[PDB]
RNA sequence: GCCUAGACCGAGGACUGCGGUUUUUACCUAGGAUGUUGGCAUAAUGAUCUUAAGUCGCCCGUCUUGAAACACGGACCAAGGA
RNA sequence: UUGCUUAAUUGAACGUGGACAAUUGAAUGAAGAGCUUUUAGUGGGCCAUUUUUGGUAAGCAGAACUGGCGAUGCGGGAUGA
RNA sequence: AGCGUGCUACUUAUACUUCACCGUGAUUGCUGUUUUGACGCUUUCACGAGUAGGCAGGCGUGGAGGUCAGUGACGAAGCCUU
């Protein structure tokens, strides 16, 4: 007998393959695979637990935060990795010249980024002009802008939005949200 | 892929600790003291027996 | 070797000289103790369970060494009805290292079958051999916390010849548990 | 139990106050210096303002005995616990060993008196020089001259399970 | 013909125990929430002057 | 009938002390006390405003906000698995600080004090707190301490 | 330090290591059993089934704090059955 | 810096700049720490030591702390949650 | 072969120690020899009770798309059988 001080054989909880079956992904695992286990830099590392994130775990990155990561001091000319979609921006007003790795361009993000004289390459292809990730820089999309994240931690007191099915003034409107109906929480 | 008792494997003993074959050259573990016949109890220290 | 001789040879010599000059000597207090876990793992309370746990000794049979302090003497008090302590001799601390000595590498519990596997997790505080980490553990030295926690707590077996007739009741009873000083010496020849 | 006699010296622990302190000696009947030591603040605590934690122990020796070969008389003075109150005894013991005189005496309260160890206090051992110092008849009766006994109806161990020849007793 | 247990305590430091007991996390800069209003009212324009002080200061040695 | 009032139970907690009643001593009105100060919590009976509730009672918190005649201090209460943060108001008759702070403090300028002198001296210096070692080997002298026998004393009745 | 009696096991499968003797770019007891001999291959050996012996073994499902229960369902079998 | 505060250049709060490095300031330990979502069953309990209320008491009723049984076999108590 | 007490040896748990094998978790390494398996191979260490319940990997049945140019009147399917 053992005085268990832990609980025991309890897994690492963090995915070690991607759950997808892609089998044009798992290349991009068996290529990153190699780089993490043999080159022994920070860059490769964290590109492959990337690969392993989940969708909502791999927000979309629009050309906007591209153009404002590379207006940071001395970024001007960093290949911008994104492990996950490039979507368009139809708010910007202009884009600059850079080089963007990501695992998939959409139709306007793909043509603007060429339009403005820069270049739209996929992860193997950085593996070639950068297998250690020398002069990149990871962007990361917004996670908790998603909308199931409004709900999480509802309470009384906490600002979160209530689980809802219609808008409107007769829909949880009345007794518990307006002083006037008895209380407010 | 096998321990080994350094207390039962000499070479293993001599791997750990090289000194031990000087401890058994120099016989340290039956080295005589050598000190005069002295008994420093025939005085006060005799109040053991009694008290 | 040299000063362990030479220590022994001091202390007897104080000693008689003491005993010449209608003195009394009174010898050094302990500063190291070796605990054993005599008890099972079933029906502990939560305070020295806790301390058990805090002292590494999860299992029966379990043993580890303590530098004796205040903290570390309450700790023990706390769970002395589950455990058997005392004051280590030099050839007890060898035979433990040699037959059942492992360190923890990278949490794992590794044979301390060459002085390689010592160096490259002790370098740093000057132990680079077997004896070394025998010498730090013995004359309590300024690293003795880190040697003290490479060994994985020993793993003796049940003693040959058995204890007293009833375990579980103070050494002084008639039992196995609490302080018995320097018949740990003996327990731990039993044990290993 | 199997015990030894010990000579346990203390003193309270040294003070800015009071530099010096009285050392005091005990004689334990112990059967080793783990539990002789246990004995001593057992007894000074029950005679002097002192504990574990701030007393020191001195010296621990083995007093032995002085003349292991010679037969003796004891005198030991008692106080133990019985079921009901607390009483004092006064007993004899015939040995060579001051120690196996107090070993009898275990025996002797356990086997009479239901006493165990932990109910007894030895207020004294003391050696019987004089024959008129004897007071207790079960130990007088072998101090007369010329004493002579048999041992009647000698029982023989037997190694085997059968014997083929009758049993005897003669001695 | 329905009595049965009133209350206890039993088992429920045993529960608190399996994943607690947490202590709350300390972060540098506590809320504000429920300090004096005259001081919070005046602690908004000690810090708008700082950072302007400030953004003045990293002016004359950048351009 | 149970009765569960906010000052049920606090029958001799909330009782001054013997020879204490009556006014309170004004050092208690001119302490001063900063937001980020560490205080502890003793109701006192004779000002039953801005008292605190009987859990609070000997509990030692942070002061985050000063007003006029009070302080708020924050108490972390376990509540169920987890602790909760507490912002109680207490006027400052309730209210004393904490001599916690005092002895670290001095120590944390007396480390620097002896620190910066090592470097001084060309030395280093170890700034831990030790526990209590056991104790060396030491010699008893018995000049005039000849050992006293000592025996365990007959039983006797002494009523 | 030395001699000495017995029991259980032999995982691994080119080399790599730490040591020792160095008489040596050699050998070793030093990162896990080999050598030799006899017998058998119509069999020594192993497995299963039936049975004897020794020892242990209460009738399952269920509700229940608690079932072998003198609590309830169940004679048996097939097919259907949530 | 402030519109708060001071008779005030006093403060209060937040800062700029400078010094103090592995004894960065007790012990021991750490199959690592933190964070989130979502959902199951459960919401009849009982027993032992110790503290304890009602009762003559109860294999009675009701609480406190811990450990157990339930949910658990195994060695001992012949048999037994 | 009772009671009190002491000692010596001895008996044996699914407990402890060493070893083997299984699984789980962690961990070492593996593409200029990656070579037709990298959802793989490999090194090391620890661990293994379990109702209600959760999750994972599998086994089996009726029918469907693909494939085995599959088996079969020289005997398919079914059924019985140390």
């Amino acid at each position: 007998g053992r005085d268990h001080t832990s609980k025991q054989h309890v897994r690492s909880g963090h995915r070690t393959a991607p759950k997808s079956d892609n089998v044009y992904l798992q290349l991009l695992v068996k290529l990153y695979s190699f780089l993490a286990r043999r080159t022994d830099a920070p860059f490769n590392k964290v590109i492959l637990k990337s690969l392993f994130l989940s969708k909502i775990n791999r927000p979309p990155v629009s050309v906007s935060r591209i153009s404002r990561a590379l207006k940071q001091k001395g970024a001007a000319e960093k290949t911008i990795v994104v492990v996950g979609t490039v979507t368009d921006d139809n708010r910007l007003l202009e884009f600059p010249k850079a080089t963007i790795a990501a695992l998939r361009f959409t139709a306007g993000a793909k043509d603007r980024i060429l339009k403005n004289g820069g270049e739209a390459i996929t992860l193997d292809q950085l593996a070639l002009r950068a297998p250690k990730g020398q002069n990149t820089l990871i962007v990361r999309g917004p996670r908790n802008s998603r909308e199931a994240v409004r709900h999480f931690g509802f309470g009384p007191h906490k600002g979160k939005a209530p689980r809802i099915l219609s808008k409107g003034r007769k829909f949880e409107r009345a007794r518990g949200r307006r002083r006037s109906r008895g209380f407010k929480v | 892929v096998l321990k080994k008792n350094p207390l039962k494997n000499k070479q293993v003993l001599l791997r750990l600790n090289p000194y031990a074959k000087a401890y058994a050259a120099e016989k340290v573990g039956s080295a005589k003291v050598e000190q005069a016949k002295v008994k420093p109890s025939k005085g006060q220290f005799a109040e053991v027996l009694k008290n | 070797q040299k000063e362990y001789t030479e220590a022994e040879r001091s202390v007897i010599k104080a000693k008689r000289d003491a005993k010449a000059s209608n003195s009394y000597y009174v010898d050094a207090q302990p500063k190291l103790v070796f605990v054993v876990r005599i008890k099972g793992i079933n029906k502990i309370p939560p305070k020295p369970r806790k301390v058990l746990q805090l002292l590494r000794l999860t299992q029966i049979n379990a043993g580890v060494f303590v530098r004796l302090t205040k903290a570390t003497s309450e700790l023990i008090k706390l769970a002395e009805p589950y455990v058997a302590y005392g004051y280590p001799s030099l050839s007890t601390i060898r035979q433990l290292v040699y037959k059942r000595g492992f360190g923890k590498v990278n949490k794992q519990r590794i044979a301390l079958s060459d002085n390689a596997i010592i160096e490259a997790n002790l370098g740093k505080f000057n132990i680079l051999s077997i004896e070394d980490l025998i010498h730090e553990i013995y004359t309590v030295g300024p690293n003795f916390k880190q040697v003290s926690n490479f060994l994985w707590p020993f793993k003796l077996s049940n003693p040959n010849g058995g204890f007293r007739a009833r375990k579980f009741q103070h050494f002084i009873q008639g039992g196995d548990t609490g302080n018995r000083e320097q018949f740990i010496n003996a327990l731990v020849k039993q044990m290993n | 139990s199997r015990l030894n006699e010990y000579q346990v010296i203390g003193r309270n622990l040294p003070t800015e106050s009071v530099p010096e302190p009285k050392l005091f000696r005990m004689r334990i009947f112990a059967p080793n210096t783990v539990v002789a030591k246990s004995r001593y603040w057992y007894f000074l605590q029950k005679l002097h303002k002192v504990k574990k934690a701030s007393g020191e122990i001195v010296s621990v020796n083995i007093i032995s005995e002085a003349k292991p070969t010679k037969v003796k008389t004891f005198g030991i003075w008692l106080r133990y616990e019985s079921r009901s109150g607390i009483h004092n005894m006064y007993k004899e013991y015939r040995d060579v060993t001051r120690v196996g005189a107090v070993e009898t005496m275990y025996q002797d309260l356990a086997a009479r008196h239901r006493a165990r160890f932990r109910s007894i206090h030895i207020l004294k051992v003391v050696e019987l020089e004089k024959t008129d110092d004897v007071k207790r008849q079960y130990v007088k009766q072998f101090l007369t001259k010329d004493l002579k006994f048999p041992l009647p109806h000698r029982v023989q161990k037997s190694k085997k399970l059968f014997q083929a020849t009758a049993p005897t007793t003669f001695y | 013909m329905a009595k049965s247990k009133n209350h206890t305590a039993h088992n429920q430091t045993r529960k608190a125990h399996r994943n607690g007991i947490k202590k709350p996390k300390t972060y540098k800069y506590p809320s504000l929430k429920g300090v004096d209003a005259k001081f919070k009212r005046n602690h908004r324009y000690a810090l708008h002057g700082t950072a302007k002080a400030l953004a003045k200061a990293r002016a004359e040695k950048s351009a | 009938g149970k009765s569960r009032g906010y000052r049920s139970g606090t029958r001799y907690a909330f009782q001054r002390d013997f020879k204490k009643h009556g006014a309170i001593p004004l050092s208690t009105y001119l302490k001063v006390y900063k937001v980020g100060d560490i205080v502890d919590i003793k109701a006192n009976g004779s000002i039953q405003k801005g008292m605190p509730h009987k859990y609070y009672h000997g509990k030692t918190g942070i002061v985050y906000n000063v007003t006029k005649s009070s302080v708020g201090v924050i108490i972390n209460k376990v509540v169920g698995n987890r602790y909760i943060e507490k912002r109680v108001n207490l006027r400052v008759e309730h209210v004393k600080h904490s001599a916690c702070r005092q002895e670290f403090l001095n120590r944390v300028k007396s480390n620097a004090a002896k620190k910066r002198e090592a470097k001084a001296n060309g030395e280093t210096v170890y700034l831990k707190r030790q526990a209590a070692k056991p104790r060396g080997s030491r010699i008893i002298s018995t000049e005039g301490n000849i050992p006293q026998t000592l025996a365990p004393v007959a039983y006797e009745t002494f009523i």
